[PDB]
């Protein structure tokens, strides 16, 4: 189980690593774009920050709240 | 060598080539700014990578631009 | 019109209050990011930065050291404040060997009263490992009016100190020439403060505490000790316990000084009633330090035409090999406060070290040895801020150099010199490193190893390949043997630490022979190697603080920065400030290991009790010698067996100790976000939160921005060591509390 | 305590996310570097300048969530091997009770189960266990150069 | 435009990109971004002010 | 009951935790003298812990097989005094601060030194806002209705 | 007691230039004082000036380059910077021109410059495999 779990680990940070070298070195705007619409993997990049604030909010969230019942239960 | 490149959003303000510690950018005649003058990077071969230069650019986003590339015993800093 | 003073420099004012930043020039401007913020505390105090003058910073730092004076006594007033209100010292002192300190009490919240422990007297509350309660009892203070009365003292000291401070910086200020009166400051200090203040302990311990405490240990009760007026008063009081006061001062100016043998002794070891130093050495000592500094105050010459001036003796002393020696040493530490406070740190710290190393070794309270919480504390406290103090000394030498270091003033001299060498020194320093680690370290490694692939003959252990520190022993040996040999005018040995007998104050021993063996003489090596790595940090970031072959121009580029960039294959923490922000984890590394030895060692082979036949069982049984050669010693018969306590904590009154314990881990672990991580990840993410506000149109004026890159190093630094040293706070104070 | 546990790893999840399509996101550039992709995937910063740019390239953002990583998978192994230990034993009680407090883990797990691990060897002797006393100095000493 | 006016920067690689900012001066030589907008944010550089062309500013109504 | 629970009034392991809490109280009791203050204040954390047992055992809490009260929040109002009730406390209390807050922030905003005014708070304005977040349910649906809560595109993004 | 009279009188420092400035580059800075001022080696420590013609020889144009901008303070200006390769083979680095580079002198042409702003860099995606 512990084996599995590091591997899959591994494996997803993975992922997402080659998903970020793609959009760096791979990624080309205009094949994604037809006539100033953007497709659905360009959309992507529109709302962004959105993404990037609810996950941030979702993390302190959890973090907060799950900290502060280990806390009290401490 | 590092490449350093100057992009014509240059004011001409002098900031980067009286901040390099190595000699590397200078000041020419240019027509596309008040001043007269654009950075220029004649010795890029003495570039050592500090970013001194964009550190004391006041253009929006920089006017001298500092890509790090293959290293040498002068763009490493070795005194020995 | 004084020579000395200015008067009413600066007008007293709330104008300056309700504008932050006024100090400096930069920030005066009013904030725009929140950075702001941060840079604002972190010149607060940086006077150099704040005026170009010399006696305004000194001014600055005149008033300075007159609040925090003030806030020491405040500090010192609550102390006595808790042990005259909220202690059960009365109790402690009619049973100080079955009573346990404690001076505050727990308010019934929450459910937080657990933690008001079972201390014995009719007392509940959280037991006191400072000592307060034996420093007391020594001082002859044998009623809480007394403390009561020393509290108020405190409180009106307090209030005197800020009133200095208002005074010499609003009404009066000192100029520059009254603080460059070296000469003269150290004559004061020598004589007056220092010497005079032993010669003023002396006398307070000679007609106070002399008499009640050997009435104390004569069994009587403190109800019925006479007040300590009445020892003054009545010289019949005092010449019972002491028939030498019946002569009074002739044996004195007859230069009979025989007379005054009753309680002017020099005995050595401890009193076998409460397990401390004899309180007649003790007054004996500081009379003789009182003459002693008095005379060493007569040295330098400041008003007449008598003494010695400091430049002339440091321009004397040169050499072949020093070139021009100590000259210009004068100017720059009449000139610059930051070299005074490098020195001043140092020395500072390496003096709280040695308190804390004698302290244990020979115990100077009642019934303090056989208080092991206090000993242990006292100890950790003092060898930690020595390391601090050590650091913050090594700090302050590299700021000096950065900033206040004039190379034309200094052609030729040490300072110079030393820079023009410093590689063959921050070389060979290296070196050192490199041999001590791989050897201390490796023969730990080589042990560990060895146990693991079952060859136990192949240790380096006492009963394998040993190595016996025989030069300590050879020391031990020469101080069991000074008196009647070398001190021919002493009654036993400095401390037992060194040989001599068991000494046990009511079953429990207070201090017993130390014995070094192949343990020893690996952990000793283990802290020369750490001081060694310590060292090299903080000197490399001194010597380097100018210049380097890396960065030509280091000097330029200030004391605090993060870098010069990604270049010459990457700048990153060159500074002087990172070295000692690599020092400080450095010394954390050092200290921690130090009061592990410490408390491993009094543990397992001086702490314990003794048997009515003479058997002496520890503490853990005297498995320092065996399994403290190895690293899973280390980790299974100290860390492992010792944490037992705390963990198990939960549900008792040392509760808050588990608590706390989880807490510093949580810190300490925190800490790592700050120092793996970069300054621009955060920025990033700050940037889509800012998005976010903005799209709520919540977003602040001030610009949120990541905390600069030396900030988040002092952060990081600062949260690792509060973090690891709570953590082994509470391990300690549980472990030591509930054995 | 499998509910806290479950949210302390939906927490974990979350955050390396964050940090992971942050760093495939703004890989190609952002406010502090609307150029980040003429510099590549991996580069070292873009100096101290615009207030700091340490771990700025979207290799740092993986190098961050490796760390988050490696915590998450030990909440989950930690969780996982703390159950089946107690149903493995018969004290099922144990874990139900202790398991809903950080302490409860610090002694019951780790500090109640590493007896066996660090008496691999002793000052006495060596069991077959010893290599894994071994292993386990060896992984402290890793981690701490790693620190380094 | 003018000095005075209220325009909206059109530069994508901007700190006050999407962001409103008061006009300054406008150039009339030939230079290449004669239009100097001074804006209430201070960027990650500390300076509050740029130069943009008459392309990447569009005036607010 | 819910989950296999069973109320706290029933559950024996709950007084069973009851009574060793009182004995361990008792018994810390019987080492100090007469009504000395700390007698009383064993006996206060003895009353305190008893009322405490009491209060939990009628509160309609479901107690597992440790004897300690579960929390229900599934979400059904039987037991919504346990998650629910709180749940709506808080999103009032901290809508109250967040409302004040954004007002304050948006109206100091509008002032020639916006950012002076955030570290010199203007107190008569702070209390001003601070007095008038009670009405933030009705506010906020009262502003997002006008379009004055949420911007639209000034807001600034990134290069891609 | 020094090989070369115009050298600063400098004590010497284990700083200075190592194998690497004997076989693959050093520097050397000359410059005229007019007093002989005390200031600080870019390697080492103090050294003193000559009141005359002054030279040095360091291992890095960085070095060259921070000694002449702290001659600046003694207001010299007239320091120039040579690179020397493993022979002697002289070539002058820092007044290329004779004009220092922060002043502009006619006869300098542009190198590295774009004629666009940042935003203009082509898409990496279109510069692979060239
Ligand atoms: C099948 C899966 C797969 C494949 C085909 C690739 C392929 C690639 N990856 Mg990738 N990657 C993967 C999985 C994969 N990766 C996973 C799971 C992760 C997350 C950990 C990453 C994270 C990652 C990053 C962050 C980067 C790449 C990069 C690359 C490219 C260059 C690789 C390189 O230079 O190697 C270099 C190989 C090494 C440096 C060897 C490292 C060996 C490690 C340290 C383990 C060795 C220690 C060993 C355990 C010793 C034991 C100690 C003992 C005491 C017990 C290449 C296209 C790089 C790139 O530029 O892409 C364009 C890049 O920056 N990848
Ligand atoms: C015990 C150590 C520890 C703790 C508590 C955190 C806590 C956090 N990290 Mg983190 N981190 C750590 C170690 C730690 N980290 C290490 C070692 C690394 C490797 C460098 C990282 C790398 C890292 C990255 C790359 C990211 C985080 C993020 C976060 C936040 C996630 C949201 C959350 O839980 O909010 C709740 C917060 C807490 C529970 C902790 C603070 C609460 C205290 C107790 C309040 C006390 C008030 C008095 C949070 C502040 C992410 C973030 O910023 O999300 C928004 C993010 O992007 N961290
Ligand atoms: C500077 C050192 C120092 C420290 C750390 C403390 C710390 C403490 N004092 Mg204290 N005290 C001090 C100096 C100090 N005092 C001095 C100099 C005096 C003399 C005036 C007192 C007089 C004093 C009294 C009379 C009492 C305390 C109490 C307390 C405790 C509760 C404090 C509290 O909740 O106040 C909260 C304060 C505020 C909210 C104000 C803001 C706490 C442990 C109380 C205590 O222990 O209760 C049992 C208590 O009754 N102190
Ligand atoms: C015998 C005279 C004497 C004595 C006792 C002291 C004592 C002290 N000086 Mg001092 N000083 C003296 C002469 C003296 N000085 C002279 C002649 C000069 C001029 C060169 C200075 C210049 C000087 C500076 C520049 C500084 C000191 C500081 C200090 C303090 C060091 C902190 C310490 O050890 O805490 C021990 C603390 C105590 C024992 C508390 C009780 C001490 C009280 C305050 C008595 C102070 C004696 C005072 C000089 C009497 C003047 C009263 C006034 C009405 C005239 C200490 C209180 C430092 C300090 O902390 O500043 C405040 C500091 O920065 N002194
Ligand atoms: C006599 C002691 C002494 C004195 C007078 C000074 C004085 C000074 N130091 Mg210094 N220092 C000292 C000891 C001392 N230091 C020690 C022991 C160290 C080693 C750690 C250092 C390390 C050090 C560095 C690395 C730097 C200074 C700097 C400075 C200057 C500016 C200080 C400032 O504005 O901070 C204002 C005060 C603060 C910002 C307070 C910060 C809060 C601290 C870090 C946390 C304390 C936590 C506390 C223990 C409570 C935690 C409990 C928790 C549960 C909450 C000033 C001249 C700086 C400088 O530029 O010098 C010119 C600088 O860069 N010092
Ligand atoms: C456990 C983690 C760890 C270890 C082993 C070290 C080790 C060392 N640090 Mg440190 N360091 C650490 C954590 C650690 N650090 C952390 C967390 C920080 C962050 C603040 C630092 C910051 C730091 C600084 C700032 C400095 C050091 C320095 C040193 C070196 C001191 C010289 C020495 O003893 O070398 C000897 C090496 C050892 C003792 C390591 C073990 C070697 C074994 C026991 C013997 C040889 C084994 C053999 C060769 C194996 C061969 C087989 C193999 C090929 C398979 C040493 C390499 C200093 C330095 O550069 O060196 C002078 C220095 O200036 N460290
Ligand atoms: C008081 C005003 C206020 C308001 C309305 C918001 C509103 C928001 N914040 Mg936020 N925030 C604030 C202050 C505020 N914040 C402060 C002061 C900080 C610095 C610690 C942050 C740090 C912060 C982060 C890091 C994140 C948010 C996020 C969010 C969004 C989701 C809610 C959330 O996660 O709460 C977060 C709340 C906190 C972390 C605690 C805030 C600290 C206190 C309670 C607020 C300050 C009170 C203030 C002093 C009152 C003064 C007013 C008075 C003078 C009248 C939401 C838009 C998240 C997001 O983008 O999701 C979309 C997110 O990731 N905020
Ligand atoms: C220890 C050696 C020692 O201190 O001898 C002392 C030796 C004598 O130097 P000087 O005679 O020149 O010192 C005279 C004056 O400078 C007084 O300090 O000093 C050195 O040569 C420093 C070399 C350290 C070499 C480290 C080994
Ligand atoms: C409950 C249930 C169910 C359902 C289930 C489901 C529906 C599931 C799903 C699941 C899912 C749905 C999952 C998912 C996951 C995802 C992931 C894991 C992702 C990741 C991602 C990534 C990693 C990305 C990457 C990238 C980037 C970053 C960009 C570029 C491109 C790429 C793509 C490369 C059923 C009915 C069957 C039955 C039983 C019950
Ligand atoms: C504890 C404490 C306190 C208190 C303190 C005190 C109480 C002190 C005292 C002190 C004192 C009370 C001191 C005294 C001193 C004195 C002296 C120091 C004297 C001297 C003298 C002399 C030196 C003389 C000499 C001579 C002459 C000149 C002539 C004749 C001859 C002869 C020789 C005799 C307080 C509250 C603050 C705070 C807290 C802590
Ligand atoms: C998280 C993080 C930030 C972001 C951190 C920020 C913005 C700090 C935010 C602090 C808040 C706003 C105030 C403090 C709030 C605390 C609750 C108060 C402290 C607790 C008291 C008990 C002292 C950096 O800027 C950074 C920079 C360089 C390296 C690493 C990091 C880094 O890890
Ligand atoms: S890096 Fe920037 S500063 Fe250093 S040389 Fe090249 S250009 Fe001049
Ligand atoms: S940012 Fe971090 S890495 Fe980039 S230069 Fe400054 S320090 Fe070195």
């Amino acid at each position: 189980y512990t084996h599995h779990q590091y591997i899959a680990g591994f494996l997803m940070v993975g992922a997402f690593a080659h998903g970020a070298i793609f959009f760096v070195r791979d990624y080309d705007p205009a094949v994604n774009t037809r006539n100033g619409e953007k497709n659905v993997l360009a959309r992507m990049l529109e709302h962004k920050e959105a993404i990037i604030s609810h996950l941030s909010w979702v993390s302190l969230f959890l973090g907060f709240h799950t900290l502060g019942i280990y806390v009290h239960n401490d | 060598s590092h490449t350093v490149k100057i992009y014509d959003t240059c004011i001409g303000c002098t900031q980067c080539v009286r901040a390099c510690p190595t000699d590397v950018l200078e000041m020419v005649p240019w027509d596309g700014c008040k001043a007269g003058q654009i950075a220029s990077a004649p010795r890029t071969e003495d570039c050592v990578g500090c970013k001194r230069c964009e550190t004391a650019c006041p253009t929006d986003f920089l006017s001298v631009r500092v890509y790090l590339g293959g290293e040498t015993t002068r763009s490493l800093g070795l005194a020995y | 019109k004084s020579t000395i003073v200015d008067f009413n420099p600066v007008e007293t004012s709330f104008e300056k209050w309700a504008k932050p930043g006024q100090f400096s020039r930069t920030l005066a401007k009013g904030p725009k990011t929140t950075t702001w913020i941060w840079n604002l505390h972190a010149d607060a105090h940086d006077f150099d930065i704040q005026t170009n003058s010399l006696q305004e910073v000194s001014r600055k730092i005149f008033s300075a050291h007159f609040g925090q004076l003030a806030v020491i006594f405040l500090w010192l007033s609550g102390m006595h404040f808790h042990g005259a209100y909220f202690s059960n010292y009365s109790a402690w002192l009619t049973n100080p060997t079955s009573t346990k300190p404690s001076a505050q009490i727990v308010w019934p919240i929450v459910g937080q009263e657990v933690l008001n422990a079972d201390v014995g007297g009719n007392f509940q509350g959280i037991q006191i490992t400072s000592g307060f309660f034996q420093l007391w009892r020594a001082e002859g203070i044998t009623s809480e009016v007394e403390l009561y009365w020393t509290a108020v003292g405190g409180l009106v000291a307090s209030f005197l100190m800020l009133f200095a401070g208002w005074f010499h910086y609003h009404k009066a200020a000192p100029k520059l020439e009254w603080f460059q009166n070296v000469e003269s400051m150290l004559n004061h200090h020598l004589a007056g403060l220092l010497g005079l203040g032993s010669l003023s302990w002396a006398g307070h311990q000679i007609h106070i505490a002399l008499p009640i405490n050997k009435l104390l240990d004569l069994g009587v009760s403190p109800e019925e000790i006479p007040l300590p007026y009445e020892f003054i008063l009545n010289r019949d009081l005092i010449a019972q316990l002491y028939p030498s006061f019946n002569k009074g001062l002739t044996p004195f100016f007859t230069l009979n000084w025989g007379e005054y043998s009753d309680f002017l002794t020099f005995k050595g070891g401890l009193n076998p009633v409460t397990g401390g130093l004899w309180l007649t050495d003790t007054a004996h000592h500081h009379l003789a330090i009182a003459v002693l500094f008095i005379v060493a105050g007569h040295m330098y010459k400041t008003n007449w035409f008598l003494g010695h001036s400091i430049k002339t003796i440091l321009e004397a002393h040169k050499g072949p090999f020093t070139g021009e020696g100590h000259k210009g040493l004068y100017e720059v530490l009449t000139t610059s406060w930051h070299a005074q406070l490098a020195i001043n740190l140092a020395l500072f710290g390496s003096l709280s070290i040695i308190v804390a190393h004698h302290m244990y070794a020979m115990p100077p309270y009642p019934y303090i040895a056989i208080d092991y919480p206090t000993q242990l504390s006292l100890f950790t406290h003092h060898v930690w801020i020595g390391g601090f103090c050590i650091v913050g000394g090594a700090a302050h030498g590299a700021i000096f150099f950065v900033r206040d270091y004039n190379a034309a003033n200094n052609y030729n001299n040490l300072i110079d010199r030393v820079i023009r060498h410093r590689d063959a020194i921050i070389s060979h320093l290296n070196w050192v490193c490199i041999f001590l680690g791989c050897h201390s370290f490796g023969l730990y490694v080589h042990n560990d190893t060895m146990r693991a692939l079952g060859r136990s003959q192949d240790l380096f252990s006492d009963n394998a390949i040993a190595l016996k520190p025989i030069f300590a022993q050879f020391i031990q040996n020469l101080h069991t043997l000074a008196p009647g040999s070398t001190a021919p005018n002493a009654l036993t040995t400095v401390s037992y630490a060194f040989g001599g007998d068991v000494i046990s104050v009511g079953s429990k021993i207070a201090m017993m022979p130390i014995s070094l063996g192949t343990a020893d003489f690996l952990v000793h090596h283990i802290h020369a190697f750490t001081i060694h790595v310590t060292v090299l940090i903080l000197l490399k970031g001194v010597l380097y603080s100018r210049n380097s072959r890396l960065i030509p121009d280091k000097a330029n580029l200030g004391f605090r920065f993060p870098c010069d960039g990604p270049g010459r294959g990457g700048t990153c923490q060159v500074s002087a400030w990172d070295h000692v922000f690599l020092g400080l984890f450095w010394m954390y590394n050092s200290i921690s290991i130090v009061i592990f030895h410490f408390s491993w060692k009094m543990q397992s082979d001086v702490w314990g009790t003794v048997s009515p036949t003479g058997a002496v069982s520890h503490i853990t049984g005297g498995n320092f010698a065996q399994s403290s050669i190895t690293i899973n010693g280390w980790l299974r018969d100290f860390l492992w067996s010792q944490a037992a306590q705390v963990v198990q904590s939960y549900g008792s009154s040392l509760s808050a100790y588990g608590l706390i314990f989880l807490g510093a881990h949580f810190i300490w672990a925190f800490s790592l976000m700050f120092l793996f991580s970069g300054r621009g990840y955060w920025q990033e993410l700050i940037e889509s939160i800012v998005w976010a506000h903005n799209k709520l149109k919540v977003a602040p004026s001030i610009q949120p921005r990541a905390l600069s890159i030396t900030q988040g190093r002092a952060v990081g630094v600062a949260h690792y060591l509060l973090g690891g040293i709570g953590t082994t706070w509470a391990f300690f104070l549980a472990r030591i509390i509930s054995v | 305590g499998d509910f806290l546990v479950h949210h302390a790893i939906a927490l974990g999840l979350h955050t390396t996310t964050l940090i992971l399509v942050k760093g495939a996101l703004d890989a190609r550039g952002s406010k502090l570097m609307p150029d980040k992709k003429d510099f590549g995937y991996s580069f070292p910063c873009d100096g101290p300048g615009r207030g700091g740019t340490c771990d700025i390239s979207a290799w740092d953002a993986f190098y961050l969530a490796m760390f988050w990583m490696l915590n998450t998978i030990g909440w989950v192994t930690f969780y996982w091997h703390w159950k089946h230990l107690t149903l493995w034993q018969g004290n099922q009680v144990q874990f139900n009770e202790s398991s809903n407090y950080i302490m409860g883990w610090l002694r019951d797990y780790l500090w109640l189960n590493s007896s066996p691990l660090i008496n691999g060897y002793n000052p006495f002797g060596m069991n077959s266990l010893s290599v894994w006393a071994w292993m386990f100095l060896f992984g402290h000493l890793v981690w701490a150069t790693g620190f380094m | 435009i003018q000095k005075g006016s209220t325009v909206r920067i059109l530069r994508k690689e901007s700190y006050w990109y999407n962001e409103s900012g008061t006009v300054v001066v406008v150039d009339q030589s030939k230079v290449r971004y004669p239009v100097l907008v001074r804006f209430t944010k201070v960027n990650y550089a500390g300076t509050n002010t740029n130069n943009f062309g008459l392309n990447e500013v569009e005036e607010v109504v | 009951d819910i989950g296999g629970l069973n109320p706290c009034k029933d559950s024996e392991v709950f007084q069973k935790r009851l009574a060793k809490t009182v004995k361990k109280l008792e018994n810390r009791l019987k080492k100090y003298e007469e009504g000395t203050p700390p007698q009383i204040a064993i006996q206060q954390q003895i009353t305190q812990t008893k009322q405490r047992f009491t209060r939990y055992a009628d509160s309609n809490l479901l107690c597992g097989n440790d004897g300690l009260p579960h929390l229900i929040t599934d979400g059904r109002w039987s037991h919504g005094s346990e998650f629910l009730l709180p749940s709506i406390l808080f999103l009032y209390i901290s809508g109250w601060i967040g409302w004040v807050g954004r007002k304050y922030i948006r109206t100091v905003g509008q002032t020639s030194n916006p950012t002076e005014k955030e570290i010199i708070i203007d107190v008569p304005l702070a209390i001003s806002i601070m007095t008038s977040g009670f009405l933030w349910p009705f506010a906020a649906w009262q502003e997002f209705l006008s379009g004055d809560l949420i911007a639209s595109d000034e807001t600034i993004t990134t290069s891609p | 007691k020094l090989k070369q009279s115009d050298f600063p009188k400098f004590e010497g420092s284990t700083g200075g230039w190592l194998s690497a400035a004997k076989n693959e580059e050093k520097y050397v800075i000359i410059w005229t004082s007019k007093d002989a001022s005390l200031f600080e080696m870019p390697t080492g420590g103090t050294a003193k000036m000559n009141a005359g013609n002054n030279v040095a020889y360091f291992a890095r144009k960085e070095q060259c380059l921070a000694l002449g901008s702290q001659l600046r303070g003694f207001k010299i200006t007239n320091y120039k910077i040579f690179r020397i390769y493993p022979p002697l083979d002289i070539t002058l680095l820092h007044p290329f021109d004779g004009v220092f580079p922060e002043k502009v002198n006619q006869g300098r042409s542009p190198v590295g410059k774009r004629d666009a702003s940042i935003g203009g860099n082509p898409n990496p995606a279109s510069l692979k495999f060239q």
